[PDB]
Parts: C-alpha cells; structure tokens; sequence
C-alpha cells in the first residue's frame, strides 16, 4: 500500500554471481541500517564460484557494495592418523544470510568435507558450513555442526544411522531473540531432515582457527527418525522461530518439511528440545507445502500467526482444474496452546507457474493501522512472467484476501524478482518499515520505501436552512431575500511523519444529482454549485475549518423542489503527480455525501 | 411494452441487443413513439417496423469440415478421422449461448508408439536382465492391437551432481559402485538410447548393451527424463498419426521441482529439448527438476499417455500422482519387472477405455458445458469424460458455449480435443455485437441540428451538448429540452401550461 514503486534503489553485484539470493538488514552499533546481500556464485580467488557476501550501506541511489571478506581457501589438517579436508569450491557462500545484533551469519550449504584415513575415507559430502562475522570488529568464526570423522564403512554397518554427512547445514538459518542460531539441514540423517542450534556467543568463543573438526559444548541437534513419513522429507528446508505454547521463557521453532510423507509436505512447530507440539499437513501432493514459512501476528491479538507457502500448488480453475499457481496458508493461533486447525485464509496465486508463496516476509505494521502486514512474492508471476511481490494487510479477522499493492519486476525476464524478501525494518528512518526484494537472476536488489499514510477526516457542516420558505438571507448583487445557508467545511489529516507541505484539494459539490444547468443551490461568491479549495493541512494538526456562503433559488424557480438536495465533499491529493511522485498515500473517507432535501 | 428490452433505455442499436438475446432493434425510419425500437422481435413486428430492415442477429453453429469418423485406422493414417465435426463456425451475440456436438471414436488398428523410459539405477540391475527380449515379445502381443508399432528406449538415474552422485575417491566417478567390488556406468541424468523404430529387433540389441549406475538418495530424477522424452519429438521419434505411450518404469520415489536446490540448482525447468547429438540430457546439472504442472502441460501438448510401471512399494505414491496428470495410468511392476509386457498391454487397454475431452485456447469470456453420452444412451450431464469404454466405441459430448458480455476482438478460436489424440475440433467464434446499420455509419447530418449528431440506425446518437430526439438541445436536454417542444410552436406555453420542459418532451 505504501511501498513507493517509482523511487527504487538498485544495489548491483557482479554479473553472474546471483547477488540477491539471500538478503537481510544489518544494524551497526551506531544504529545505521545496512543490507547484507548473499551472492552464492561470486568468483573466488582461483576463478571458482565459491560465493560471497556484500554489506550494502544504505544510500538513496544505491549501486555497488563492498564485499564482506571471508576465508575462501580449502583447508587440510592432519590430526592423528586422519586427514580432515574442506572443499569450498561451489560452496554457495551467501545462500543464506541472517543478521543478529552485531553478528552477520552467512551460510554455505554446499561446502564439501572428507576425512581420509589411510585407504578408507568418510566420502566428500556437502556437510554444509556457516561463517559468522562481526564486521565492526573483524571477528570471524565458523559453525559446521555436521562435520564428522566417522569413516563410510561404519555408516554402512549402522544402516546409515546418524548420517549427518549430507546435512547441507545453513540451507535455512534463523537466530532467536536470545541469540541462538538455528541452522536448517534438510539433507541431515540421510536426507531425512536435520536442525542444529547453538548460541552465537558460544560459537565465537569455541571457534579455533586451523581446527577443522570441533564440538560446541552447548549445541543441540534434532533426532533421527525411523518413521517412513519423514524419509526424504527435507525437514529443515525453511526454519522460523516464534511463540506458540504460552510462556515466553521458551522459544518455539517452525520447520518446513516440503516433501514430508511422500511429497505431501508439512510444517511442524517444536520447542527448544525439538519435541513436536503441532504438525500442519500439506493440502496437495507435490505442492511443496513448507517451502517458505513466516511467523507474525497479523490479526493483532498478541499471539503469533503462522504463514506457510506452497509455491507449486495447483488450483482447480474449472477450465483446466490443475493450474500451477501457488498458495499461501494462514493459521491464526487460537486461545488454547495446542489448538491450531484448518487454515484461516488461502491466498492463491493467479499467474501460471508464478510460484506464488516462494517467499513470505513479515512487513510489520506497514501502514501503521494497528495490524501487522505481510508480503508474498511470485518470482515468475505477473502478466509478463517477470516477477511480482504482493502486499497483504492485516485486519481484525486475519489478512485481506485482496493485495493492497502489487510490485512488478523492474528487471528483465528470468530475474526471479521476489526470490528473497525482507521487511519490518525502517532503512531510511521515516517511521514506516520498508522492504528489500532480491532478484539473483539479474544480480540486483531493489529497495522499496514506505511513504507516509495520511488518514483523511472529512466533516462538512451545513446549516439546516434547506427550506426555502424563510426568504430572509439576501444576495450581494441583488437583495432578493432567500433562505440561504452557510457551508462550513472542515478537513483533518492524521498520520505519523506527515509532511508539512501536504496541501489537499477539497472538491465541494452542491445538488450533485441535478445537472449544472439545473443546479438549485449556488454560492454567493461565484454562483457555481461546488468549488475546489487547496487547503494546506500539512504541518497543522488542527482540522482546518472554513465556512462558505451559498444561496438557493426562488420557490418558483425549482419546479422540482420535492427533489432532495445532494451536497458532496471530495478531498484528494493535489495534482502534482507529474511534478513529483506522491509523497503520501491518502487513506480513509476521501469522499463524503452530505445528502439533504427541501422541506418548505 | 413488457420485458426488460423496452424498459432498459433505447440509446442505439448497440445497447439494446447487448442486453439479452430476445431483444430486437429497428433501424429504419418509422413511428417516432410506440415501440422503443428495442422490444422483442414479435412486438417490433407487431408495430410493422420491418421493411426488410429489422435487425435481430441470431446465434448459429454451422459446421465447416465434417469428414465422417473412420472405422479402422490400419491404412492411410493421415486420413484417419477420430473426431467429427473437425471444424465449426460459431456465432454468438452478447450474453447468448449456442450448443454443438462432437463425436469421438477410437479406431481399432491405430498405430502405437511405445517409448520405454527405464530407471537404470542399481536396484534395477535385475530388471535390465528381464528386458533383453522385451522387444520381440512386445511386437507379438501388440500385433493383435495394431498393425504399425514403433518402440524406443531411454534411461535415467538422476542428476550427476552431489549429493546425488558419489564424488570420492576419483575412481568412484568412473565407477560409482567401486566399493561393492563391481563395475557400473558413470552417473547420467537421461540418455536417449533408441529412436522409435518399427524394427523391434533393435530394441533387443540396444537393451543388452545398457548398464546400471549408482546414485545416493532414494528419489530418482525421473521427471527430468519424462520432460525430455516428451519435448524432444525429433529426437525420440514420435509420430503424429499414432498413439503415444510413455512407459515410465521405476522402483523408487521421484524428484520434483525445487528439489534441485539441494544440489545448488535453482534455475527452473523451461520445458525445452536439451538432448544433444550425444543423446544425453546436457542441462541435467544446470536446470531444476520439472514440476507436476509443467510436466502435465507438455504431456497434453505433445499428446502423450504416460504409464507408471512402478513397484508395489511406491504404487500408492504414483497412483496419487496419476490423479493429478490426465491420461495417465499406474501398473504394479514386479521387483525384476518380469510382467512389464503384460503391464503395457493392460495399460494400453486401460488408457483407451476412457475418453476425456480437453479444451485449449479458450477465451476468458467463454464458458463451456459438456453433457457426456457414453455407451448405451446415458446422457450424464456436467461430465467432459466418459469411462468404461473399449476400442472402437463412439462417444458423443454435447457442448454449450456461453459468452459473458461481448469481447471486442470479435474473432476468436479455440479447440476441443480428446486427451492423447492429435485429432481435434477447431471452433471459430465470431461474436456479433453490431448491427448492419452501423456499416452505413452516418455522421452528423442535417437531421441532427444541421450536422450536430450521427444519424445511425434511426436514433440520432450525438454529443452531450445537442441531445434530444433531433440532437439539437445544445444544452442539457432536460430543462431546455431539445427544441422547446414543451411549448408547441407559439401561443401555447409548456403544452398550454400542462406539460413543462422535462425529460426532453412537451
Ligand atoms: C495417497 O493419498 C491418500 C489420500 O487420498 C493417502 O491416504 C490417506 O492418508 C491419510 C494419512 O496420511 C489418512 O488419514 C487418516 O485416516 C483415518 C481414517 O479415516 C483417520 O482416522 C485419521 O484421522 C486420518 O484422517 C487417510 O484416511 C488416507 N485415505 C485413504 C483413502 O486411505 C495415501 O496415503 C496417499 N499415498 C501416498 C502418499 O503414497
Ligand atoms: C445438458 O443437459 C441439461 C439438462 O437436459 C440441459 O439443460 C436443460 O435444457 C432443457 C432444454 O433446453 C431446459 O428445458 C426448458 O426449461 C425451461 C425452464 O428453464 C422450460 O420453460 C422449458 O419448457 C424447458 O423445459 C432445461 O431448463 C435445462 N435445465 C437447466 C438446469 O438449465 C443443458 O442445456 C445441457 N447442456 C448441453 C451442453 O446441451
Ligand atoms: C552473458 C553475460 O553475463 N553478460 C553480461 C552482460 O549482460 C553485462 O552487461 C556485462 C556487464 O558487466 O557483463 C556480462
Ligand atoms: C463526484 C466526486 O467528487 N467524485 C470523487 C472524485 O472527484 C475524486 O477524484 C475521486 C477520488 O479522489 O473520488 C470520487
Ligand atoms: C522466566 O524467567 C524469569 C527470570 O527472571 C522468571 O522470573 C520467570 O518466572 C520465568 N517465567 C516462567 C518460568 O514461566
Ligand atoms: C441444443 O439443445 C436442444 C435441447 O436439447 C436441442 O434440441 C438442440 O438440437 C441442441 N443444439 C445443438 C447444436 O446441439
Ligand atoms: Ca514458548
Ligand atoms: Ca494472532
Ligand atoms: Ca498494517
Ligand atoms: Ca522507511
Ligand atoms: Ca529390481
Ligand atoms: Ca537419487
Ligand atoms: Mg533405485
């Protein structure tokens, strides 16, 4: 609703680097907000697509960004008889970037690792690794919870029990408020799905450079399961945190398993000990229910609500009956702790193969109406199939079924505009949260700024002299005593950070149903039913008032006296759209109908 | 007089026919009052307003190409007709619906194209041994069902990329099954082995030179193979005048779209042909798996009936996939695929036992209704598919095309086609929302304030200034009327002080 689509800031990374795959807001100690953008295909020192992370300072014009340097060299340490090895080529450094406090966590889910021991080996498998970094102090640390020195032979004898070799940890990352980094490892436990959590403070204090295999003493990992429903479930594709069980001393994790129970998909909510509290089964097979998850309180009841994306959901159009559009499921948390049930809203995409629901970003209170808002993206949606981001506003009963705004891709086709979304952070400090959209196909990131919202207040006070029988008030040109009445109009503009230059135009209307020739009521200044006034409400908290003088014709003049007199007041922003973009969004009763009638 | 035709205004001929089909318009110069020149046809005729000038378009559905249904498809496959009529001309006036019929018959000796898409994973090493003589045995069994059979072979394991493929030590790339002390082939995404050929002995020769590979995860990249076998017509060798059977044999799960992110692949499948001159899927490591919707679209586009020849452990999974993909059936494959020959014959009979209609390029303002009529005379309404048929049956589907409002293109065409068949009914829609009087298109003439309004279809359509019967108001038309007709000539004020100047009349 507020996101300005004309004044866009374009941050560009190197070409063919997928700059914009993952993005997040970073706040310095000074409070300045910067954008950390993941570019998981940035060329390394040896012309290999290792990966990279860019820390973009906030500028109105945007442009190139400095690169947050990480260690991109393969490591080999001989500890005991074994030989630990890390392979960072094509590791995708930047496929998941999350910022907490002064720490930026950039993950490389596809970093390989092997343990050579004489002839035997542990197999070069994408264990996955995440690089933690403090840009203001230069402290670098790593967190690879799925590295192990167990040789392959042992896994075969154990039927691949606790096989964390294919974890791809960092696929999805999130940091809780207390500071616990929760990494998602969909390939853990032989592609069953894994979740690893460790405090950020303990990762930094335990990381020793040069040591490739180490254990963080305070970390905790999920449990392997023998239930066939979990097999190949990719449990950890998307991870989110929130409060879903009452007391706030414990945080709850929301894990997306898009292929749970034979590609059905599921989203499970668990406590800090990975004990499942509630599971939300998918609706359609191969719909990828759980590809994206988001936790935010949309209906403003104080209780977090869960949003699940199913980008490949196929709807029944009654003409094709299977159209791959995508769907987003909204679950409102009830009074009871374990009471989540059927989805409260089903937001379905409209463009074929648009992958609606591929990214859900809680925007906070975008319009500051008292209810939080979300933004769903279709990376290949829109009429031209170039990408769309749809903004949905919260309300008392959930979300609006209808998007309040649609953001079209400013980038060419195939840019995947909307693959990465991030909001609820005021990057320009204008009082309204903004949104950053990542298009890794074009290697660019678009920043959408939320302009202020003005709540209009129209009150037209008209004297009840609508009867013409008084015949007392006179006209300036000719006495002609007629029952004229004064027209006192007041307009009020309310809203946070409203500019002082706001000059609304109030369009008065008298006897609107009657034509201009048949206007029964006219002013005493111009004798024209209705007028336009450019009131300058900007900078004035008071509901600026002003009275005007209007007169009615004689009794015999209007043979259709019985007809009611329709008075209308319409207010709208000034026609300055060509000169500059609309600095505000007028919201509320723009037009009011003060309908009266002639009695005497 | 009665009916909305009279009550809903007059304006021009465009407005009154656009209300409801029954409404008629008189364009010739006749009684100024009486009929609002917008009533029904018989009311307008009652007022004698038709000097062969009554305008009343009627929705019609006339056929253009109506070759009769063929009885046997053995000879002259280019002249085998399975749908009649083949092309009709449909005229629809606004908010009107016309019904038409389409007979679909599946001929007996129609050519069959069977492409064997085999999962060459390690668990199907024994399956490859039971296929060595499938080509000879398939020709004998298909002999009684067709006189022109073509068979081909293709293989798939998965995307040759970690974590799907073992990458260590270097000897595990040229022999992925080194550690069970065996020799395998390097992992491949999809290799096209044999082009569809009638010489069934080539199938036996080409299938005994195949070898299995070894991947790591349970799911296999099979939907990638289905996409490439579907969209590579010139490579696989599909025939336009033949039934297209895609036998998809596997024993494990399948990778779907967005599962390629595990290997670092995010680029969606574009549905193009990426098989090169080396008969290998060259974009297997750079492009994501296809989704169900994209895979379904290409199957319908290429008229391919997909057969799931899956083992018992995944029969329920692929039975649920088949419910989302029209024209597909699932058979229970053996652990060594020893009954795949009987599976193909049963699936072909099962596939041909159901006729399902499919509409393409349908305008967004058109709504279709199908009343299926299967064997005997069961007119089951609301159904566009008949089930329980056999080879040689002749089903019929009454279709009703209704148009919301009136599209401005006035010329659209859509096609109604049975699933898996090239033959289709081409419907040409010709919307009729204008009259013959508008062809004259009379500009501002002397009858409308001496050149202040168009005299088309009798009623003078004219700008907001000059309104009224004779487009001469020059003001609003209500208080000033059009020609102060309220005051008859002179000496008579507002109709002798009875009717004032209102509604542009005395
Ligand atoms: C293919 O799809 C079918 C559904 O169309 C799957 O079967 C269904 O599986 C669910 C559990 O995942 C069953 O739900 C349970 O049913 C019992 C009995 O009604 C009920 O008491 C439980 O509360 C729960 O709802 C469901 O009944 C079952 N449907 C049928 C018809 O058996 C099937 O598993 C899928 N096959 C796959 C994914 O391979
Ligand atoms: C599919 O079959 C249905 C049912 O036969 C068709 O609709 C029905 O068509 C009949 C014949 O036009 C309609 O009959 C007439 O109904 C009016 C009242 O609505 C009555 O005054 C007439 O005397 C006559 O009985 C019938 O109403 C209608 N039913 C409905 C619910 O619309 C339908 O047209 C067929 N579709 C196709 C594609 O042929
Ligand atoms: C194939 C490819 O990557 N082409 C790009 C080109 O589009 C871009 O304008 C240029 C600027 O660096 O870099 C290169
Ligand atoms: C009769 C009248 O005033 N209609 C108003 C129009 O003037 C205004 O432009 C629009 C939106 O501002 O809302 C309506
Ligand atoms: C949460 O922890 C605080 C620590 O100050 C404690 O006072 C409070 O009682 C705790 N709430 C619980 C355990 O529900
Ligand atoms: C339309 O339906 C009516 C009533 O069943 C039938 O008489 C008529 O022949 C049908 N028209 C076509 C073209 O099917
Ligand atoms: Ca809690
Ligand atoms: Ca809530
Ligand atoms: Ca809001
Ligand atoms: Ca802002
Ligand atoms: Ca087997
Ligand atoms: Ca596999
Ligand atoms: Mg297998």
């Amino acid at each position: 609703l507020n996101l300005d689509p004309v004044q866009l800031t374009f941050y560009a990374g190197p070409n063919g680097s997928q700059f914009g795959f993952s993005l997040d807001f970073h706040k310095d100690s000074h409070g300045r907000v910067a954008i950390v953008v993941g570019a998981p295909r940035t060329l390394g020192p040896s012309q290999e697509e290792t990966g990279g992370v860019f820390l973009c300072p906030w500028r109105a014009e945007g442009g190139q960004c400095p690169s947050l340097l990480f260690d991109l060299r393969d490591e080999t340490r001989n500890v005991g008889s074994q030989t630990l090895q890390t392979f960072k080529a094509r590791q995708g450094l930047g496929a998941s970037v999350v910022s907490w406090s002064d720490v930026i966590v950039a993950c490389a889910p596809w970093q390989h690792w092997n343990v050579l021991e004489k002839t035997e080996e542990a197999e070069k498998t994408p264990v996955g690794s995440c690089f933690l970094a403090q840009p203001e102090s230069g402290r670098r640390a790593e967190y690879s919870p799925c590295r192990g020195n167990t040789l392959s032979r042992i896994y075969v004898e154990n039927d691949f029990s606790w096989d964390k070799r294919y974890c791809e940890a960092g696929f999805s990352s999130v940091v809780t408020q207390a500071g616990e980094l929760v990494l998602g490892a969909p390939g853990g436990y032989y592609f069953l799905g894994l979740l690893a959590q460790a405090p950020v403070a303990d990762i930094f204090s335990s990381y020793r450079p040069g040591i490739l295999l180490w254990h963080v003493s305070s970390q905790s990992l999920s449990f392997d399961s023998s239930n066939p429903e979990y097999f190949d479930g990719y449990w950890g594709y998307s991870v989110a945190v929130g409060e879903f069980d009452g007391d706030l001393n414990t945080t709850e994790y929301v894990v997306g398993a898009p292929t749970w129970s034979w590609t059905l998909g599921a989203v499970e909510i668990l406590d800090s000990y990975y004990q499942r509290l509630h599971r939300l089964r998918g609706e359609q097979m191969a719909s990828y229910f759980g590809h994206s998850v988001a936790v935010t309180d949309v209906n403003g009841d104080g209780r977090h609500d869960l949003l699940v994306g199913a980008p490949l959901y196929m709807e029944s159009r009654a003409d094709r009956k299977l159209a791959e559009v995508g769907r987003v499921y909204l679950f409102l948390q009830p009074r009871g702790p374990h009471a989540l049930g059927a989805p409260s809203l089903l937001l379905t995409g409209t463009q074929l193969y648009g992958r609606f629901g591929s990214a859900i970003a809680p925007l906070g209170d975008l319009d500051r109406d008292g209810y939080n808002d979300i933004a769903v993206a279709a990376p290949y949606g829109g009429p031209s199939g170039r990408g769309q981001v749809l903004v949905f506003l919260g309300q008392s009963e959930g979300l609006r079924s209808r998007p309040s705004q649609v953001l079209d891709s400013p980038f060419p086709t195939g840019s995947a505009f909307g693959f990465s979304l991030r909001g609820a952070v005021d990057i320009d400090d204008n009082g309204y949260p903004d949104l950053i959209v990542g298009a890794y196909g074009a290697n660019q990131v678009a920043v959408y700024r939320a302009q202020p919202v003005v709540k209009a207040s129209v009150q037209l006070l008209v004297q009840d002299s609508l009867n013409p029988a008084v015949k007392s008030c006179v006209l300036p040109q000719t006495k002609t005593p007629v029952s004229c009445f004064n027209i006192q109009m007041c307009v009020g503009a309310t809203g946070h950070n409203i500019p002082q230059k706001l000059s609304l135009n109030a369009e008065l209307q008298l006897d609107r149903q009657k034509p201009r020739q048949g206007r029964r009521v006219l002013l005493l200044g111009s004798q024209q039913a209705g007028t336009t006034l450019n009131l300058d409400l900007g900078g004035k908290h008071s509901p600026i008032c002003h009275t005007t003088m209007a007169f009615l014709r004689d009794e015999a003049d209007f043979r259709d006296k019985l007809s009611p007199i329709v008075l209308s007041l319409n207010v709208s922003l000034p026609p300055t759209e060509a000169g500059m973009a609309p600095a505000v969004v007028l919201h509320g009763d723009t037009h009011v109908q003060e309908q009266t009638r002639i009695v005497l | 007089g009665p009916n909305i035709c009279t009550t809903r205004g007059v304006s021009s001929c465009q407005q009154c026919l656009a209300v409801s089909p029954m409404c008629a318009w008189c364009s010739d110069e006749a009684l100024p009052l009486g009929s609002p020149r917008c009533d029904l046809k018989e009311n307008l005729l009652k007022d004698n307003c038709a000097p062969e000038s009554i305008e009343f378009p009627v929705s019609e559905a006339r056929v253009l190409e109506d070759r009769p249904l063929s009885d046997k498809g053995s000879g002259d496959s280019s002249q085998v007709t399975q749908v009649s009529p083949q092309r009709i001309a449909l005229r629809l006036r606004p908010d009107d619906s016309k019904n038409f019929s389409i007979q679909v018959r599946q001929v007996e000796d129609y050519p069959v194209d069977i492409y064997y898409l085999m999962d060459l994973s390690y668990s199907m090493k024994d399956d490859l041994w039971s296929i060595q003589n499938l080509g000879t045995k398939l020709a004998t069994q298909m002999r009684k069902l067709t006189s022109n059979l073509r068979i081909g072979f293709g293989a798939f394991v998965d995307k040759p990329v970690s974590p799907y493929m073992y990458i260590s030590p270097p000897e595990a790339l040229e022999n992925p099954c080194y550690d069970m002390k065996t020799t395998c082939l390097p992992m491949f995404g999809y290799k096209h082995v044999l082009t569809l050929t009638d010489q069934v002995t080539r199938f036996n020769e080409e299938v005994k030179k195949q070898s299995v590979s070894r991947n790591r995860d349970a799911p296999e990249g099979g939907f990638d193979a289905i996409m490439q076998a579907t969209v590579c017509d010139e490579k696989i060798g599909w025939r336009n005048d033949a039934s297209h059977l895609l036998v998809f044999t596997t024993d494990a799960k399948t990778h779907i779209a967005l599962d390629g992110r595990l290997a670092g692949i995010v680029q969606p499948n574009d549905g193009q042909c990426h098989v090169g001159s080396d008969n290998h899927y060259s974009a297997s490591t750079t492009m994501d798996y296809p989704s169900l919707g994209l895979m379904t679209e290409k199957l319908s586009q290429k008229n391919i009936n997909l057969i799931f020849a899956v083992t018992e452990n995944v029969v329920n999974l692929y039975q649920n996939y088949s419910e989302l993909i029209p024209g597909t059936t699932v058979g229970v494959l053996s652990m060594d695929s020893s009954n795949v020959l009987q599976l193909i014959v049963d699936a072909y009979g099962k596939i041909r036992s159901k006729v399902e209609l499919e509409v393409r390029d349908l305008p967004e303002e058109l709504s279709l209704s199908f009343n299926a009529t299967c064997l005997n005379n069961e007119v089951i309404p609301g159904l566009k598919s008949c089930m329980g048929l056999k080879i040689g049956d002749t089903v019929s589907f009454s279709i009703e095309a209704k148009v919301r409002g009136c599209p401005q293109e006035k010329e659209k065409s859509f096609t109604i086609k049975p699933v898996g068949f090239k033959d289709s009914l081409i419907v040409q829609v010709t919307f009729d929302c204008d009259c013959a009087c508008q062809a004259q298109a009379e500009p501002n003439s002397h009858r409308c304030n001496n050149g202040n309004g168009t005299f088309e279809c009798g009623v003078c359509r004219c700008g907001p200034g000059w309104l009224g019967s004779q487009c001469e108001c020059s003001e609003e038309d209500y208080r000033p009327s059009q020609q102060d007709e309220c005051s008859p000539r002179e000496g008579q004020p507002v109709c002798s002080q009875r009717g004032e100047c209102l509604c542009g009349q005395c």
